Parts: C-alpha cells; structure tokens; sequence
RNA sequence: GUCUACGGCCAUACCACCCUGAACGCGCCCGAUCUCGUCUGAUCUCGGAAGCUAAGCAGGGUCGGGCCUGGUUAGUACUUGGAUGGGAGACCGCCUGGGAAUACCGGGUGCUGUAGGCUU
RNA sequence: GAAACCUCCCGUGGAGCAGAAGGGCAAAAGCUCGCUUGAUCUUGAUUUUCAGUACGAAUACAGACCGUGAAAGCGGGGCCU
RNA sequence: UAUCCGGUAAAGCGAAUGAUUAGAGGUCUUGGGGCCGAAACGAUCUCAACCUAUUCUCAAACUUUAAAUGGGUAAGAAGCC
C-alpha cells in the first residue's frame, strides 16, 4: 500500500502542515497521545521514564502508534491496567507527499501521502510515569517501544517529579512551602507576586 | 446626606415594532405622536428575514425618546396600566428597567377602527447628575464606578419613588 | 459569565492613542493640516489663532509650532476684561469679540504695528480684512484653530476671530458663519452681527424676562443685577471696553512671591515601605487566624 | 519568474512596527531639510503618497531639491556592474536626518577648538584619530586571595 | 507644591477597583430669549452661575494585570571563516571569530517645552 | 421565538474599505449626510520594468481654470501594490 | 570608528493568527444520550461545544522577540569661520 519508511526518514523538506494550502491530507494513524491512568494525581506517580531521540529524523504516525500500543501492552501485562500513565510527545503535523506513477517528471508535485513527526536530537518521544516500585517495567516498555522506531533512541529516567517541570528532590518541600499545588496530572506553581487575596486563600 | 447622587430618569424610550411598513407603521406613528407630543422616528430593518416577512432597509418599527417632565409623566401612565408591579428580571444589570403595555388605549387614548390598538414598549434610561461625560465631544470619560447605578439601586428607586412592589419569580 | 474581553493578551496587544487624544483635546487629523509648513518655506513660522471657550472663560492665543512644543507668541484671556470694562458675561459672544480684539492689539503692540494697522474701528460687522501697506511692515497673518468646536453659524470662536480681524490681524475667513448669515437665503446682514458683537441679543433676553417674570430674570442674571449691569447700559459698556483695549493692550502680570512651599499632595510611597506593608498584612493575617 | 510589481515583497518592510500604528506623530513632518542634507530613506506604510521604491529603503543619500511636502534626494543604487547616482522624490514621512554626518561635524568642531587653543601654547595636539592600540603593560594585584581554580564539569544527560 | 490653554516624545503615560483633593482653575451644574441643531436643548449651539466635588480631572494606593528596564535562560540555540576531523548515513566534535529568545527572578510605573494662574 | 425594533454596558478594530492576497487605516482611509466635477486644460523633471529604450503604471513640482471647507488645507480619478 | 537598514537561523505560542494533547475548574452555555427521578440548574454521571487557571506538541504562504554573515552613508579645502 504505502511506501517503505526508508523513503521519508531524513528531515529533508520544509515543514508542510495541514493548512489552507496543504489540504486533502489523510488523517494521522496515531490519535490518542496518552493512555493508562491519566486521571491520576501528581503525588501517586513520580518516575518519568523517557525515550529520547538521538537522530534528527522524521517518525511516522504509523510507527508512533505501534510503539504506543507496544509500550502500553507491556505496561498493562507487567504492572497493571491502572498503574502507569504514558504520554506520547510528538504529534504528526508535517505532511508528507507522494508523486505516483501509474507523463514523467513533468509537473511532479506530490499529493499528501501521510503525516509525520520531525524529531530533534535530544527530544523526547514517549514518556511514562508510574511508581518507584516500577522503574524496571517502564524501562523494558520503552526498550520494546524502541524497536518500532527507526534511528536510535536512548531510554532515560529524568530527575523530575512525574510529568512536572520540577526537580523531584525539591518537589515535596515545595508543596510544604506551597510553591507548588496539585492540579490533576500536573501541579500549579504559585509565586509571590499576585494580589495578596490569592495568598489569603492559601495559608487558611 | 448625599449631594447629587440623585438617581433620575435620563430618558424614556417608546417603540412600536409593527414589522410591516407602509400604512400600519404610518398609523402607529400617530399613536406615539398623540402620546409623547412629538413626531417619532421610523427605524428600518437591518436585513431581510423571509420568516418574519421583512426586507433590508424596509421600515419595520417606529420609536421615540422622551426626556424630562414629559418622560416622567408618560412613565407614570405606563406604570398605572401595569399597576405598579415589575419583576426582578425587568431590571437590567446596568440599572435601567422596562415593561410592556398590551394596548395604548389603556394609558388614556381613544380607539379608532382604523388607528387600532398598538401595544407598545416602555424602557427607562435611569441616570444621575454627571452622566453626560460619556457622550459629550471634547474631554470625555467614563462615569467612575461608585456612581454607576446598580440593578439593586434602580429597584430601590422604583420601590421608593413610584411605590412599586417588584414581585419575585 | 462570558469570555473575558480584556485578558493579559488584550493588554499585551493593546496600543494606546496619543496622550492628548486620550484626554479628549487634540484632533491630530486637523493638527497636521493646520500647523505644518511647506518644507520649502523652511523655518518661517506658521501661526494659528487658537481660541477655546471654557465653561467660565474664553482664551485667545497666537502660537506657532516648534518641535519642543508649540510656542505661544501672545495671549489674551476673558478674565482680564474687568480692567477694560466688562464686568459680566465673559463667555458671551461680545466677550469673545473683546478677547479676540485684545489678542490682536496685544500682539501688534509687541511688533510695533500698533500705529500701522489700526484695523476696523467703528464696528460695522461686514466683511473686513487687512490690506498690508506698501513701504511698511506687512500685516500679521495667522489662521483660526477652532479645535473640537462644532463650527456652525454664530459660534463664539468666530466672535473672537472677528475681533482679531478688526484688531488688525489678517486672518482669512468667510462670513458664512458669522451670526447674521441666513441659511435659507444666503446673504449676510452685518447689523445682526453688530448686535451680537455689542451684546444686544443678551440685553433683549434681559428685557424679555423682566417683562414676563421677575424671579426668572433675578435667577438668570444674578451677577448682572449685582454689579448693576442693565439692558440700556450694555452697548455703551462694550464700546468703552473696545476703546480701552485699543488704547492700552499690554499685559503686566502680578509680582508673585511669599510662598510657604508646602505639599498639598501625597508623595510616592517608597519601595521599602511597600515591602514592609505586605509583610505586616502577612503577619496580621497569620496572627488573626490563629484564634478562631 | 517573479512579478515585477512595485510593492512585491514589502509585506514586512512597509509595515508599522508592533504597537506603533496610527497617527504619524508630528515632529516627523515639521523638521527641516535644506539642500545637501544627508538623509536616510525608510518607507512607511501609513503614508502611501510619495513612497520610495523598495530598493531605496535603508539607503542613504543627499537632498538636492525641496518642494512643498517632499524632498528630492540623490541616492546611489547599484545595478549589476554600475552604480547609478539617481534622484528620487520622497515625501517627508519616509525620511530622517542621517546622524552619520553629525559625529563628523562634532569632531571637526572639537578640532577647531583644539586648533585655536594649543596655538598660543605651542604644544601641538593629536587631531587625527588612531585605532585601538594594544592594551599596554600593567600589573594585576591578586590582592590577598589566590586565584580560583576551574575544573571542567563532568557531563550528564539532562533531557 | 500644583493647575489651565496650546503642546513634543507617545503605556515608566494603559486598564481595574480603593482612598484623598486647600486656593485658583477645570468641570459637573441651571436655563432655551436670541445664534445653532435635534424625534428628543441628551449631544451640538447659545445665556447663565443656585448648588456640588458624587463623577470627570489630579495625587496616592494594590506581595494588582499591562508596559519599561536589568538579571537569569547561556557562552546555551544559532552562526562567519578552516581542515585529506569523525561518522555507513543522519548528524556530531574541534579550531577561528560573532552571539540570541521564552519560562523564572528583581527594580521602575511619565518626563518635559511655551504662555498664563493659584498656594499672595 | 437563536434571528425583526428599542436601550444600557464592554469592545485595538477581532468589522468595513468593488475584486486576489499582502500592507495600510478609528473624533479614518470605515458608515451617514451636504456641496461638487481635480476622472478638466498644459510644459518639462523623476520613479518603476529597464538596455537603464518604449508601453503601461506611478512620484514630486510648475502654469491655467475650478471644487470644497469658517479656515489651514486637501483634490488634477479610484488608500497602496 | 560613527550611523541607519533588515525580519532569515534561532526562539515563541501561560503574546496575536492558525493548528493541537491532557487532565484540574466551571448548572457560564445549552444541549443530545442516560441512570435515579411524574417532572424539577433536584441527585448523579455523561458527552457537546464555549469559558478560568494550567499542560503536551507544531507553522514555507504565523509571530511578540531576534542573531551571525550582510547593504547603505560618513570619516574635510568641493571643508570650516
Ligand atoms: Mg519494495
Ligand atoms: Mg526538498
Ligand atoms: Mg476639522
Ligand atoms: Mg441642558
Ligand atoms: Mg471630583
Ligand atoms: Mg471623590
Ligand atoms: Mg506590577
Ligand atoms: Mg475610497
Ligand atoms: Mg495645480
Ligand atoms: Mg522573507
Ligand atoms: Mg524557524
């Protein structure tokens, strides 16, 4: 049906998003960019395993989805149906083209074949949060998920708390301070600045 | 002991939307002219609506803005036919109120088989001293804040002045 | 509830209009046409006879525009007029005339063209304008800056403009909006105009009220009744004032001194005060809640 | 092949900057150009009468003519192999005084000061400029405290 | 100290709500005979001066938003010139000079020209 | 009645400006009135394509005769391409 | 050495435009489907769009920012007084 992944790998063209101009684009294979217990509280999942990319390459929507199932399947089988949260952090926005041959190279300009993610060197592909129990189960999940992607991707466990931007060493104190306040999957960082009436809702 | 926070009637607005044009509208314009003691204005439609049977720039409604003592007098008549009751929803958050009358002859006008029974629409722009700031030409402004009439404040003016009830629901 | 119209975003993207455009003062559309010179004129001034009527006052200024902030060569106010003769009705058309006239005379006295360009003396009211005399310094010429005033027939600005024209400034104008000119005929009386210049429109209203009801007259013309300005006294009064202006227009100010130098205002609260003030509100909240 | 249209590609060039739209504030108009004023051209979107062509934006040149509300201005425009000094009639709004020349005039004025004085004295003074010379010999006192050692830091992978 | 008229630069000047304003101003304010204009003396025009700072206006306030300006981000991202450097490629490292932008954290919150007041 | 007409509030333009898109534009360049024919007559200069020839299109002036506005001004077609 | 010009790399999207993930919060709206309701903004979920802070990820024909390399001028007798 579709072309080999070989042929759309390197980030060669300018980014060609689905827009006014580029239309009639077929929908991306991947759709659900996160799954597992996504309705979980910051506190009850701090681990944050990442699959980072080490190639400035393009990943297919097809390969993302496949990798996502692969990781989630293992996470379910391993720990449990509601024991993790996985986030895919690359959406296929770039539209990829296809000049098709039954005229020759005259007036050759592609129709939209499919979509694709462009991924920089050092950029995270997938990311998983679960417990301090469960580190090894994530690693292998991401390990298995590597095999669905072309190029090369390290698996890495971050020094953050969960899917927060905050360093896990200081996360718990900050809550004690109320620097930080739980807010679904995330956590709202409160600063000094805002009128004092906001400060009177806390400390009360 | 307030000096000029004296909530007054800035203007009274009266409109008969017949939604016809031609003769019905010319007929209804006489009713306001008998009531207010001044020629009204015909407003035209914004755009055609095949449902209502109106066309763009076709004269739909007649209306007029009464000011001063005559607006106080006509407002009084309009409340007498309504029996000095309003509701909470009849007041706008801006501190204005309004109410219908179902037939102008109730106010105190003679019917005619031609010049029939045009129901009409009172609406009262309440105001204060020094609201004109907004609408003058040169050094304009906005009327502060503790000076703006609240919904509550306009209800209590009605509850005092015209001895009204403001029934709930 | 609704979508907040005035977000962070709104204010980030927001552009203010100029300061005086905000204050509701300066029509910059008109200012550009008024004030800028033709570049090949170079640094030669472009004067304008600014006239603004305040609720209690009429100011008449002559100004050109430099880049630092348009400079004012001369001015006359309606509140000066007491010197000359005018006790009351200082925002009235007649007063506007005196105030304009006075500006012309005071201006002319600076340049030494007080003796040349006497201008119109008898006050006809008709189309008058100044012809510059050959072998003599030319006639001063500015243009009327009406401002935001709705320029209609009989507007008081044109009362001032008429005055400065009779005072001997060549300011171009038509008579299409002096009070007198008829809309549904298109001729100019210039006796109606004279009446207005002399305050006879005011005197007749005074005579009309006194005839009808004493109390309304007494209410309407309270400062006219005090100072004893009567209807029959009115025309003479303005003619005296015109002469006195015409004989001595020079402004002398008052020698202002003996000032205590005290702050009526409230000065700006220093960082450190503001910093503590929240500190005290923080403490006071804590000590307050540790009770109930 | 691209369109020859006058305004092609001036989407950004002739576009008032961020939060500087609206009234062309008045100094702009009311400042005087004589003959032989050095003047830098910079087209503007609000005023479309007397706009310069996109080629002369950025370019500086001298004023030759001054009309009522514009200024003729000789500017040099390169064309493949030949520089053509050519004369264009820009409306004031698209033009500033180029300061480039004033720093020169400041220096010549300063020279005339330093030539009048130092003549009766006898001591001749350096009027020519000189490029930044090598930075001279000097001591550095490590006052009490010794130097601070800088080990390069061990790598770690952050993302 | 501060205002009015005409301003220049146009948020350090905007917005929100809160407080305070002596004198002079500026206003709101009271009228429609005349000028002028409205469906309407609301606006506009005109004649006033009994009230009042309620509002506009000014000055201040807010762990305020916004804007302005520093730090950090970071010698990071990018990048001129160099090599028979690496790497299967993708890309990367070095040399040679140049060098940013958010988030985050500080500080600031109109200056001033001409003419004329008031605080004598 | 989700939509008719009226009224108060907010509203940096998120509308509109014949048409493609881009720019520009708020006591306007938008809308609504009033008066109009500068879309008129006539020299050269200049810009843009450029060979630095033409055409078209435009820019600044200058001389006439008008328009409009209290005026300063603006206007010799269409906000600019 | 002075001085203008710039909107590409980068960056940004808790700034506009457009795209786009997630949960917190919200009878804003209202609905369509429910379950417990005669029915009830009653209770309970829900999914629609909208909104209040956050959050994931983007742009040749988006952008508040904004490089490097780069293009003008100027650096005197044709000047000063
Ligand atoms: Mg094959
Ligand atoms: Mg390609
Ligand atoms: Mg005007
Ligand atoms: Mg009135
Ligand atoms: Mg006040
Ligand atoms: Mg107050
Ligand atoms: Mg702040
Ligand atoms: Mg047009
Ligand atoms: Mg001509
Ligand atoms: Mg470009
Ligand atoms: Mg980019």
């Amino acid at each position: 049906g579709r072309r080999p992944a070989r042929c759309y790998r390197y980030c060669k063209n300018k980014p060609y998003p689905k827009s006014r101009f580029c239309r009639g684009v077929p929908d991306a294979k991947i759709r659900i960019f996160d799954l597992g217990r996504k309705k979980a509280k910051v506190d009850e999942f701090p681990l944050c395993g990442h699959m980072v990319s080490d190639e400035y390459e393009q990943l297919s929507s097809e390969a993302l989805e496949a990798a996502r199932i692969c990781a989630n399947k293992y996470m379910v089988k391993s720990c449990g149906k509601d024991g993790f949260h996985i986030r895919v952090r690359l959406h296929p926005f770039h539209v990829i083209r296809i000049n098709k041959m039954l005229t020759g190279m005259r007036g050759a300009f592609g129709k939209p074949q499919g979509t694709v993610a462009r991924v920089h060197i050092g950029q995270v592909i997938m990311s998983i949060r679960t417990k301090l129990q469960n580190k090894e189960h994530v690693v292998e999940a991401l390990r298995r998920a590597k095999f669905k992607f072309p190029g090369r991707q390290k698996i890495h466990i971050s020094k953050k708390w969960g899917f927060t931007k905050f360093n896990a060493d200081e996360f718990e104190d900050m809550v004690a301070e109320k620097r930080l306040i739980p807010d679904g999957c995330g956590v709202k960082y409160i600063p000094n600045r805002g009128p004092l009436d906001k400060w009177r809702a806390l400390h009360s | 002991e307030n000096p000029m926070r004296e909530l007054r009637i800035r203007k009274l607005c009266l409109n008969i939307c017949v939604g016809e044009s031609g003769d019905r509208l010319t007929r209804a314009a006489k009713v306001l002219e008998q009531l207010t003691g001044q020629t009204p204005v015909f407003s035209k439609a914004r755009y055609t609506v095949r449902s209502f049977g109106i066309r763009r720039n076709e004269k739909i409604a007649v209306h007029c803005t009464v000011r001063g003592a005559k607006a106080e007098e006509i407002l009084e008549k309009g409340l007498k036919v309504r029996e000095y009751e309003l509701r909470k929803n009849n007041f706008s958050d801006t501190g204005n109120f309004g109410f219908g009358i179902q037939e102008h002859i109730d106010l105190g006008i003679k019917y005619d088989p031609s010049i029939g029974i045009y129901g009409l629409d009172f609406y009262v722009v309440l105001g204060r001293p020094g609201f004109s700031i907004a609408d003058k030409k040169r050094r304009t402004g906005c009327i502060g804040a503790k000076h703006r009439i609240s919904k509550e404040e306009a209800m209590r003016w009605f509850q005092q002045k015209y001895d009204g009830i403001i029934l709930p629901g | 509830f609704v979508k907040v119209v005035k977000n962070k975003a709104y204010f980030k993207r927001y552009q203010v209009k100029f300061r005086r455009r905000r204050e509701g003062k300066t029509d910059y559309y008109a200012r550009k046409r008024l004030v800028i010179q033709d570049k090949n004129k170079y640094n030669t001034p472009k004067y304008r006879m600014i006239v603004r009527v305040t609720n209690r006052d009429i100011i008449c200024q002559i100004a050109y525009a430099r880049i630092e902030g348009d400079m004012i060569v001369c001015a006359a106010y309606a509140h000066e007029l007491p010197k000359y003769g005018v006790k009351v009705g200082l925002t009235n058309y007649a007063a506007a005339y005196c105030t304009g006239l006075l500006l012309a005379r005071r201006l002319l006295n600076r340049f030494g063209m007080d003796k040349i360009y006497e201008g119109q003396v008898e006050v006809t009211g008709d189309e008058y304008n100044v012809e510059s005399i050959d072998g003599q310094p030319g006639a001063f010429t500015c243009y009327l800056d009406a401002g935001l005033a709705r320029t209609t027939t009989g507007n008081k600005v044109f009362g001032a403009l008429k005055g400065a024209v009779d005072g001997g400034l060549s300011i171009p104008h038509s008579t299409k909006r002096f009070p007198g000119y008829d809309s549904e005929s298109k001729e100019f009386n210039a006796e109606v105009h004279r009446k207005h210049i002399m305050g006879q429109n005011v005197a007749d209203y005074m005579r009309y009220l006194m005839e009808e009801d004493e109390d309304a007259y007494k209410k309407q013309f309270s400062q006219y009744i005090k100072n004893n300005v009567t209807p029959d006294m009115m025309e003479e009064m303005y003619k005296k004032a015109h002469a006195a202006i015409r004989e001595n227009p020079v402004y002398e100010k008052k020698p202002k001194r003996e000032v205590k130098k005290k702050r009526w205002n409230r000065p700006k609260m220093s960082l450190a005060q503001k910093k503590d003030r929240v500190a005290q509100k923080k403490a006071s909240f804590l000590r307050a809640q540790e009770r109930a | 092949t691209n369109t020859k249209g006058k305004r092609r590609g001036t989407r950004y060039m002739f576009s008032r900057p961020f939060r500087k739209h609206g009234v062309v504030p008045l100094a702009t108009y009311m400042r005087i150009y004589k003959k032989g004023d050095i003047v830098d051209i910079k087209g503007m979107g609000t005023v479309q009468k007397g706009m310069p062509h996109k080629c002369y934006h950025g370019k500086t040149g001298r004023v030759y003519n001054v009309t009522q509300h514009a200024v003729g201005i000789v500017v040099n425009k390169q064309v493949k192999g030949k520089i053509l000094a050519k004369r264009i009639n820009v409306r004031i709004e698209h033009i500033k005084h180029s300061k480039s020349r004033d720093s020169f005039l400041k220096r010549v004025k300063e020279n005339d000061q330093k030539k009048k004085e130092a003549k009766e004295k006898g001591t001749w003074v350096q009027l020519k400029r000189q490029p930044a010379p090598p930075r001279e010999a000097h001591f550095v006192r490590t006052n009490g405290k010794e130097p601070e050692l800088l080990e390069p830091i061990p790598y770690e992978f952050m993302a």
